[PDB]
């Protein structure tokens, strides 16, 4: 039959966003109760979507800005991009247009890319929403995200929690259909 | 009739496309820089590793960080060979006859070779005159690459070409190979003509 396509995943984002841990927890399925590393290997797994083997390979980034010079040395041919903040972080959803968003739309012009939700168990949690609704700030919601996404023109918004696993699956299955989809040349030189 | 000084409308793309909130360069740092940052993090040691490579570093006087060896032109129609030696005499490209079909569809394979340190960004601008008018400003990115041995080999997005009917003329080409630190690493200009037929 056809031969075996590889689609290359890279996820953004700040700091202690949850890039890491989404990306153990999606590759072992068990989160990472005592040790969390800064960078997680680079890594291949086949992957199901409509009938179909694709190899994807998983590509965590270290976010800080000492490394604003080598993080983009993994850019060059990716095929989507995983922009990701944390629901409970209002500082990290703000980088996003900030920072991550004109950084990859500067290496990887018509390459797509989704926003992702990280810690979505902590939308409802105590010590969590404390510090929250203190210093005049509230958890996002679809709503909210799905605003800035279109804004952003983002293929879409997805969120999980790497903790309770919810929507981690589905993340990585829109990231592959979203590699799919042809880029539409809109670079008509004719005139 | 070929051409007029209609020329100008046909800048019915050129700068709007800019809209965008600035990207902002990153820091001037370097590989050594890079390679103390958080030496206790081994983790962080295998990402430099993948990204980074290992050892091998030659000519540190004579050549530059970035040095461009050619560009090609790839086409499944093209039944002669289009390259552009990128290397040494540049003015040679001022008299040649570059002929490209109309309509057909193509790409360019850069080839590039980075010496010692991180090259942050890199893309290439191309300029196309007709008549010393600039009806077309072009922007291809090839990201940020790091020092080895192997040249490496970009490919743009495919391309169609435009339709003789009209603007079947010679172009002007001006081009160079920048980046996020505006360095310059290579600038010259080439002629190209398009035709109703390859090698007509
Ligand atoms: N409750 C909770 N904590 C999480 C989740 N994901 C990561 N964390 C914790 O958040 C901190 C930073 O996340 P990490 O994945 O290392 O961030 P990265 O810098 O973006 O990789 C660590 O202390 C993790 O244990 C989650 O889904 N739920
Ligand atoms: C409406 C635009 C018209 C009428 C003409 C503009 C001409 C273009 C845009 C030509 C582009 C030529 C390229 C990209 C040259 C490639 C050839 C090599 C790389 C050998
Ligand atoms: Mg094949
Ligand atoms: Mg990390």
């Amino acid at each position: 039959g056809s031969h075996m396509q590889t689609i290359k995943c890279v996820v953004v984002g700040d700091g202690a966003v949850g890039k890491t841990c989404l990306l153990i927890s999606y590759t072992t399925n068990k989160f990472p109760s005592e040790y969390v590393p800064t960078v997680f290997d680079n890594y291949a797994v086949t992957v199901m979507i409509g009938g179909e083997p694709y190899t994807l390979g998983l590509f965590d980034t270290a976010g800080q800005e000492d490394y604003d010079r080598l993080r983009p040395l993994s850019y060059p041919q990716t095929d989507v991009f995983l922009v990701c903040f944390s629901v409970v972080s209002p500082s990290s959803f703000e980088n996003v247009k900030e920072k991550w968003v004109p950084e990859i739309t500067h290496h990887c012009p018509k390459t797509p890319f989704l926003l992702v939700g990280t810690q979505i168990d902590l939308r409802d949690d105590p010590s969590t929403i404390e510090k929250l609704a203190k210093n005049k700030q509230k958890p996002i919601t679809p709503e909210t995200a799905e605003k800035l996404a279109r804004d952003l023109k983002a293929v879409k918004y997805v969120e999980c929690s790497a903790l309770t696993q919810k929507g981690l699956k589905n993340v990585f299955d829109e990231a592959i259909l979203a590699a799919l989809e042809p880029p539409e040349p809109k670079k008509s030189r004719r005139c | 009739e070929p051409t007029a000084e209609q020329l100008a409308q046909i800048a019915a793309e050129n700068e709007e496309d800019e809209h965008s909130v600035n990207y902002k360069p990153p820091a001037q740092k370097s590989i050594q820089e890079i390679q103390e940052l958080d030496k206790d993090d081994e983790s962080l040691r295998k990402y430099k590793e993948a990204l980074l490579g290992r050892v091998a570093v030659s000519a540190d006087p004579n050549v530059p960080n970035v040095v461009v060896t050619r560009l090609t032109l790839v086409c499944s129609t093209a039944p002669g060979p289009l390259e552009l030696d990128l290397t040494g005499d540049l003015e040679s490209f001022k008299k040649q006859s570059f002929v490209l079909k109309e309509g057909v569809e193509y790409r360019i394979k850069i080839s590039f070779r980075v010496n010692r340190e991180i090259v942050s960004g890199m893309k290439y601008i191309q300029h196309t005159y007709r008549k010393g008018v600039k009806i077309d400003k072009t922007d291809y990115m090839v990201g940020s690459y790091g020092p080895r041995a192997e040249e490496y080999e970009f490919l743009t997005p495919m391309e169609e070409a435009p339709k003789g009917m009209l603007a079947r003329g010679s172009y002007n080409i001006k081009s160079r190979f920048t980046d996020d630190d505006r360095t310059d690493h290579l600038s010259w200009e080439w002629n190209l003509t398009i035709k109703k037929e390859w090698k007509d």
